[PDB]
């Protein structure tokens, strides 16, 4: 299960990264 | 954090000069008076002109 679980981890953190940095770039603007 | 820091110093910046500008504007206020007051000096100094007894 090498290559399933590293290419399939890939996308799975690019969902995780974009999740963090949206809800980490939201309260910007509410105190702004 | 960076984009957080930018603008915590514009408020900052923009506090000093809402101060600023109540200094000139209180200061102005005062220059105005000191022209009303050389405004009625001219004014007695033509009354004076009107009599010619001290115009000589």
């Amino acid at each position: 299960r090498k290559n399933r679980r590293l290419k399939q981890a890939k996308e799975e953190a690019q969902a995780e990264i974009e999740q963090y940095r949206l809800q980490r770039e939201k309260e910007f603007k509410a105190k702004e | 954090e960076k984009k957080e820091k930018q603008i915590e110093q514009q408020k900052k910046i923009q506090m000093s000069n809402l101060m600023n500008q109540a200094r000139l504007k209180v200061l102005r206020a005062r220059d105005d008076l000191i022209t009303d007051l050389l405004n009625e000096a001219k004014q007695r100094l033509s009354k004076v002109v009107k009599d010619t007894t001290r115009y000589q």
